[PDB]
RNA sequence: AAGUUUGAAAAGCACUUUGGAAAGAGAGUGAAAUAGAACCUGAAGUCGUGACAAAGACAAUGGAAGUACCUCCAUUUCAACGGCCAGAACCAGCCCUACUGCAUUAUCCUGUCGGGGGUCAAAAUCCGGCGGGCAAAAGUGCAAGAAUUUUGGGUCUUGG
RNA sequence: UUAGGGAUAUGUGGCGUCAAAACUUAUGGGCUCAUUCUCGAUACGUGAAAAGGGUGUUGGUGGAUAAAUCCACCGGCCCCGAAAAUGGAUGACGCUUAAGCCCAAUUAGUGGUUGCCCAUUAUUCCUUUGGUAAGGGCGGAAACAAACGGAGAAAGUGUAGCCCUUCCGAUGUAGAUGUGGCCUGGAGGUUAGGACGAAGCUUAUGGCGUGAGCCUAAGAUGGACCGGCCUCUAGUGCAGAUCUUGGUUGGCGUAGCAAAGAUCUAACGGAGAUAUACAACAUGCAACGUUGGAUACUGGAGCGGGGAAGGAUUUCGUGCCAACGGCACUCGU
RNA sequence: AGCGACGUCGCUUUUUGAUCCUUCGAUGUCGGCUCUUCCUAACCUAGCGCCGCAGAAGACGCUAAGGGUUGGAUUGUUCACCCACUGACAGGGAACGUGAGCUGGGUUUAGACCGUCGUGAGACAGGUUGGUUUUACCCUACUUAGCUGGAAAUUGCGAGAAAAGAUUAUCCGCGCAAAGCGGAGGCAGUCCGUCUGGGUCUGCCGUUCGGUGGCAUGUGCUUGGCGCUGCCAUCUC
RNA sequence: AUCGAAUCGCCACCUACAAGACUGGAGCUUGCUCCCUCGAAGGCGCCAAGUAUAUUCAUGAUCACAAGAAA
RNA sequence: GUGAGAUUGUGAAGGGAUCUCGCAGGUAUCGUGAGGGAAGUAUGGGGUAGUACGAGAGGAACUCCCAUGCCGUGCCUCUAGUUUCUGGGGUUUGUCGAACGGCAAGUGCCCCGAAGCCAUCGCACGGUGGUUCUCGGCUGAACGCCUCUAAGCCAGAAGCCAAUCCCAUGUCCAGAUGCCCAC
């Protein structure tokens, strides 16, 4: 196990119950990468845990023919005497993103190292984080509002595919695979959704009426 | 300023480190491809080397000046005794890397394999698998086992499996390590449910070389070379050894670096290991896949020779002994010196080619003595050409 | 080069004990033996040893500013009490914020009649004539409007 | 334009993250797509580019033919022109409904009128110190015991400043001067201390001064001298000279102790052993002398036997192992 | 096509100058050998456009530096020339790379000779022969070789799974799943308190293990031997 | 078991997807008209298991880490 | 909380308090592979062919086949090199009385010499996908036509990226498993 024993020994010692911390989780299919990189930067200096997910599906402006030039201008640099202590060339998506966020961090300082450890990326939406909560967004970081849609773009995972980053089928594999498992369970609840959907307008009947009148103030009726 | 004459540089900067190497053993790295067609099948094989010989054999080639001729060509001989298969193990595919799912171990185990998990087995209280081998069997332990085969049927890529040596089987006493030698080998054909199955009755049960390759195929093999210990820059790389007259002694570099970079280079040739390194050729032709004395003797006869013989030279090999076990006959020369353990594994490089495609009859087959100049073929070849001998006239005395 | 200056006095460690011896452990002399022979005081620098503080690679130190744990050095307090720590009221000063008037408009306002323009047909943008006039508001120019004159905030940026 | 601090406000420069400020401001107008030194983006800083080109795109001027079109010329941004040696630089990431370029604004035809952040600056408050400093008080007004409102008040350059209120300045190499300014060995005075512990020494011993420094505390330190104050006096203040002398130290149990062939065994000597809290090896190692035996070297131009020069007790016997014979001695010059 | 005068605009830092910013209590000062790497203004190798490109040979140009770029005579030479091979024998940088890497032929000393110059000692960027090439054990780099902590990167107890599907209950297998299905040892005494339940121990009988005694088959296989399964039985569990 | 902790939103309705020159449905006239659920809302939690007749709270003595800990 | 140990300057023995530390991992195997390294490159001959082309003189190339140069990673069956195996034999001077056995000449010298090591002086092996540039096109406007481009697309270099190959978890692998503990 990745716990210690003897954390499992305390946490059973002392009992209490299972903890999980206050984490967001950032979705990223076509955030732009630079700017939603930065709105991550500074949430992670303010103390807050980021799951970065699906980070194959970032955007960058431009062709992708270019953008591929740009990491490989990215790999053409590498410590010529000892290049097993130049500088690394990571290729995953999920990794692009995060040495884009990290060299937007004071990563040299403690509180540089303490910010970038508290984000964790991803391809895709791993089981780990796939139910738990909802998913959230950045709207000054989207495509839709940032990019005149005139102007040709690209997807961070498919221009990490023609570097070194071949787990690129893998990932599309599993989000095929995902976004089956959650759709059938989605749709099997619309059974239920519409019980509780009709059951609201079916109490606003029989619910005291002098507080609908309230209801119908304020908004909800 | 420019070096004045160019030359290619020395040695390969894609085998560096030159370090020792981690494992004797020799694994491969990779498996070929999954055909998905083809049933499924063992992909490579644990082999112990014993030495070498030549062959004669007569080439068919059109289009070459050896046309129809006989060629004498040096053949490596790898004792390689049955396998035995002691478990299954299939591997899940996530976005980053191959992962295990889990292992199905074999109901019984030999104490030739859990006499790996100990340094010192004699002196051991010898537990190792007592649990299981109790947990394996009444009721929660046949569910365990039926939910992590569904699991590889369900969530595994690749199925492999986990086989070791024999070596009570193999009896060669300068080899000396009782010990099993343990690898993973992966089945390749099929779909994932087809591996499950053959898998699955592999278990406990012995696995022959002949069923893995065939004769005139060809093998690309896994093996540590033979360790020199620290050497010089002139052994270790070329490096064209420098004239006499030069004072600090001239088997070094001269030159290791301009004054920028301030630093040496990873490329400039040092001094160390030269080492037991690990490698793994392509395209070794096998020539023939014995089989064991006891079985079938007359290993060296041919429909050309007929002569009753056997592969071991007369005097056995140089160090290592009579081949007693099934054996591959392999052409060229293989890395790692007697006695080591080494596996051929299914070539992945594509084979299309005259010469990789092409069916070995061998004429003849060198059994002479490796000690010295072996003059004669067999023992009775010998006798012949001394015949009665004055330790001869004595033992009929006894008589 | 070198005080041979131990101590008042040699009283310069008898004796037991481990050791081949050097010496060690005891004991004894003396106010002091950490005054035991170079022997008064016995510094700096460097090293050992127990305890403890921690500490990633930013060579180490250094500045400023906190906090953590110690320190037991200092001063103070211990009951109709405090020189300690907190809040809340009021007062002077200071800072800040809210609160607005006087002029000005015309190359304008609004009728109407001629054009002119367009549209299925009109109106409008636009030029001219003749009436009337205050766009009642304008991002015009200046602004002095007593912030306890029973109610604006701040002062751990001042002192009571 | 800099005395030690606080507040408010600002300058140059800025407000995507690094990085304080637009949590990426506006309810502002345009222009720009740039494929391996990777479009562009801090003046001074060629700290990089020209001539010449472009039916890329966006404007304008002139002329011309009539459903709109055509010819010439001039701009803007962008592109070609544009080739260097370690991997590399708008500062990095990155930005394209700019986080780029030109222009413009301040919560936006809704009322005019200061968006925000940061200086050793400006304004102001407190504290210091110095003035070409400015002014006031200084004839004790009166009253007043403990026990169960106090205390100072000096005619003054300088101090622990005679007291108080006020105003301006305050950084600085070489250099000049000031200090009732700190320290040191001594001499003239004066006042004290000390075996109930002087000088000296040591300390996470605190206190005072802007500072040199002073002073107290502790010593499970010491053993006999010594402090303050006025004046005199000088061999009077240390981190640096390839400074002098003594000591110590990392390098370091490191380089190394490799010409002249070489020793071995047994018994005896010797403290140097055959050294042990359910056998012997696995738990006393290595090394010494003499005698016998073995093997080997010098090879008569000798590690043979005698003399000069030079040395001068090294000769000889007994004892002896501290130091010395760069390892070891039980041996020895 | 390929050139391109008279003019004109640039680039490069492999030439020589110009300057004198750094180093005079010292940065070892020519060339070769060795060795690595980088640049592209591309000689060969890959792909292509164009020609005064019929073919053959070649001219000019484009992307492209991954690979390759020699054996010798004479010279101290760099440079230069000729011989010979080759697909080609491209141009360079790295303190005019590279002397605690070497070599020491040259320059640049003391000896000596000649020529020219000087009355003379002596000079000559003229010629000649001979002329000491010192140190690494430190730090980093590099090449191999070991030991070993560590996620708050040593601490915080500061908790995040490229896991699985649910409250003390699922008990398990299957199923995307819905629907739906097949399979689950029991009995008798104990403690403890929330649909009776939990927590163990004990007594009793069973299935799947466990280990003892007999009989065949598959596999392997000796140094006629090493070892395991298989049915039954008993025993233990 | 040290251990006393900083944290202060729960959920088996969010925890599926996609688009933004467009996503409620439709008609010709293609920018207007008409229809619907009216196109700008995850649910829940915030002191009686529920909006009404109730019911312990102190002395923890005006602030102090919330002296509280399974929504 | 529990176990262990400390509290050392001026005597002994008590007790108390306090401080520090341990309190759950250990050991063995099979694997994943982020990142870094990186490699094969070039010619000749057969054949096409006396063909295309050309008046002639002359004179190509691709698929395919066979070899080779340079480089790389190995290997020792063969052949070659090496011999302190002082292996066996020979042999010179000296030497133990001769012979035998030897011995000294720092390995006397000579011939042969296994094992090992080793040689482009022997032997073996050295390969697959994709993105693009240059360029040639397709569709197709701007611009009633035209146009490879403005949007979209095709083909596509020894370049560049990945597969293979080498080291690999300080890439802290909640990858898998063996066994003993602890809970």
């Amino acid at each position: 196990a990745f716990p210690s024993r003897k954390d499992a020994s305390r946490a059973q010692r002392k009992s209490a119950k299972k903890h999980r911390p206050e984490i967001i989780v950032i979705d990223l299919k076509d955030h732009v990468l630079g700017r939603a990189a930065a709105v991550v930067a500074k949430q992670l200096l303010l103390g807050k845990k980021i799951t970065v997910v699906r980070c194959e599906q970032l955007n960058i402006a431009g062709t992708e023919i270019r953008n591929k030039i740009k990491y490989l201008q990215y790999l053409r640099k590498r410590k010529l005497t000892n290049p097993t202590k130049g500088p690394f060339h990571h290729r995953a998506p999920s990794d692009v993103f995060v040495r884009t966020v990290r060299s937007m961090l004071p990563r040299y300082t403690k509180r540089g190292m303490k910010a970038l450890n508290s984000l964790v990326a991803y391809e895709g939406i791993p089981p780990n984080v796939v139910r738990t909560g909802g998913r959230v967004v950045i709207p000054r970081a989207q495509r839709h509002v940032c990019y005149r849609s005139e102007r040709p773009y690209t997807v961070l995972g498919n221009m990490c595919k023609h570097v070194g980053w071949k787990y690129s089928d893998v990932v599309a594999n599993l989000e095929k695979a995902r976004v089956e498992k959650a759709s059938r369970h989605h749709e099997k609840q619309a059974k239920l959704r519409d019980a509780w959907k009709s059951a609201r307008k079916e109490a606003l009947a029989k619910m005291p009426k002098h507080n609908v009148e309230v209801l119908k103030k304020f908004g909800y009726a | 300023s420019h070096c004045k004459f160019e030359h290619p540089r020395h040695g390969h900067l894609g085998f560096l480190p030159r370090k020792r190497s981690r494992q004797i053993r020799g694994r491969a790295r990779a498996f070929p491809k999954d055909d998905a067609t083809q049933k499924p099948h063992l992909t490579s094989f644990m082999v112990f080397k014993a030495g070498m010989t030549h062959i004669v054999r007569d080439v068919d080639r059109p289009g070459s000046k050896v046309n129809k001729k006989e060629v004498v060509e040096p053949v490596t001989i790898l004792e390689a005794p049955p396998m035995v298969i002691v478990g299954i193990v299939g591997y899940r595919q996530t976005p980053v890397g191959l992962k295990t799912i889990g292992t199905v171990w074999a109901h019984h185990t030999s104490v030739e394999f859990r006499r790996r998990y100990y340094k010192n087995w004699k002196q051991s209280a010898q537990l190792a698998f007592s649990r299981q081998k109790q947990f394996a069997n009444t009721k929660e332990g046949k569910v365990a086992e039926a939910r992590t085969l569904n699991a590889f049927a369900k969530k595994a890529s690749v199925i492999r499996v986990i086989a070791h040596t024999q070596l009570r089987k193999l009896r060669n006493h300068r080899v000396g390590v009782k010990k099993a030698h343990v690898q993973e080998i992966q089945v390749n054909g099929g779909s994932v449910a087809a591996k499950i199955a053959l898998a699955k009755s592999l278990l406990e049960k012995e696995v022959r070389v002949d069923s893995v390759f065939q004769q005139s195929e060809a093998c690309d093999v896994c093996s540590v070379t033979k360790g020199h210990g620290t050497e010089g820059v002139v052994k270790r790389w070329g490096v064209a050894c420098l004239p006499r007259k030069t004072h600090r002694g001239l088997r070094k570099v001269a030159c290791i670096g301009a004054w920028h970079p301030a630093r040496v280079m990873y490329t400039v040739a040092r001094a160390g290991q030269h080492g037991y390194h690990h490698r793994t050729q392509l395209n070794k032709k096998i020539y023939q896949i014995g089989r064991s004395v006891a079985v079938e003797p007359n290993q060296a006869t041919t429909t050309y020779d007929l002569t009753a013989k056997t592969i071991t030279p007369m005097g056995g090999f140089v160090g290592y002994g009579t081949v007693r076990n099934d054996y591959v006959m392999l052409k060229g020369s293989v890395s790692g010196p007697r006695r080591r353990v080494m596996t051929l594994r299914r070539p992945m490089a594509p084979q299309t080619s005259r010469q990789l495609k092409e069916k070995i009859v061998l004429k003849f087959i060198d059994t002479s003595s490796k000690i010295g100049h072996g003059r004669f073929q067999t023992k009775k070849e010998k006798n012949q050409w001394f015949g009665p001998l004055k330790k001869d006239r004595i033992r009929r005395e006894e008589r």
